[PDB]
């Protein structure tokens, strides 16, 4: 399983952005695709999270101008990046929740609720300058 | 947002036990809590999903669990490679996830 | 949310390979008959075993 | 579209089906036969 990243870079204040996530191995239907911010040396604040099919659940913090989508024509989920904020200054991680059947265990049959996280991608660097 | 202990050092071998606290709409109610493991500039590993539960290719030390508003981890038996920070993830407490501070491990 | 959709990869492996599956699934017995086979058309034969 | 409302508003009236309403179940003949 691999997960390829691009989309974060410097822009002034006020900007916008796409974020780009391309999964191969598996889709952005197979298990759920959550949006993680993980700020240089703090906890991993969870965003976003879109799920196998239309979900806008957000966080408290965030409410209102995160907006999620895929094209699932080339397998890629998208967070467009308007309105920036002080806060959202983090390295972010499209994750790969742990999908039906996870890692073969001996007890769980297709609930696909398994809130924990799989294997992910290398992170991209979203600053706010 | 969980609160966990801060970065602390210590010895090889014997068992430490890190107790990090929450709410009851998360913790003392919902049972989804799993713990990650990461290295710094890599992403984060699987640690214990349920906690109790513990998947492939991770030692069999580790251990963690939770009692009322408060999860705790008993880890054991350490080594040189174990120093990295421990998360918390418990239930998305309706539908918002939350995270503890971390525990920065240190050794000599 | 049901869907969940496949995933597969050139080398995922024989059986993760998808076998393009067509149901031909017939009723001999539904209705008069409108598709036949390719059998030539003989001459019609009255009056005769 | 423009939907009509001058429309007097009376209930439902009832008949007798009488024998009507019986159709061919299928597209096959069949004779001098009760099937």
């Amino acid at each position: 399983v691999q997960l390829v990243e691009s989309g974060g870079g410097l822009i002034q204040a006020g900007g916008s952005l796409r974020l780009s996530c391309a999964a191969s191995g598996f889709g952005v239907r197979n298990n759920y695709m959550s949006w993680v911010r993980q700020a240089p040396g703090k906890g991993l604040e969870w965003v976003s999270v879109i799920y196998s099919g239309g979900t806008t659940y957000y966080a408290d913090s965030v409410k209102g101008r995160f907006t999620i989508s895929r094209d699932n024509s080339k397998n890629t989920v998208f967070l467009q990046m308007n309105s920036l904020r002080a806060e959202d200054t983090a390295v972010y991680y499209c994750a790969r929740e742990g999908d039906v059947e996870g890692f073969s265990d001996l007890w769980s049959g297709y609930s696909r609720d398994r809130y924990y996280f799989d294997y992910w991608g290398q992170g991209t660097l979203v600053t706010v300058s | 947002v969980l609160t966990q202990p801060a970065s602390v050092s210590g010895s090889p071998g014997q068992s430490i036990t890190f107790s990090c606290t929450g709410t009851s709409s998360d913790v003392g109610g919902y049972n989804y809590v799993s713990w990650y493991q990461q290295y710094p500039g890599k992403a984060p590993k699987l640690l214990i999903y349920d906690v109790t539960n513990r998947p492939s290719g991770v030692s069999d030390r580790f251990s963690g669990s939770k009692s009322g508003n408060t999860a705790s981890l008993t880890i054991s038996g350490l080594q040189a490679e174990d120093e990295a920070d421990y998360y918390c993830s418990s239930f998305t407490s309706s539908n918002t996830r939350v995270f503890g501070t971390g525990t920065k491990v240190t050794v000599l | 949310f049901p869907l969940q959709s496949y995933g597969f990869q050139p080398t995922n492996g024989v059986g993760y390979q998808p076998y393009r599956v067509v149901v031909l699934s017939f009723e001999l017995l539904h209705a008069p008959a409108t598709v036949c086979g390719p059998k030539k058309s003989t001459n019609l034969v009255k009056n005769k075993c | 579209c423009v939907n009509l409302t001058t429309r007097t508003q009376l209930p439902p009236a009832y008949t007798n089906s009488f024998t009507r309403g019986v159709y061919y179940p299928d597209k096959v003949f069949r004779s001098s036969v009760l099937h």
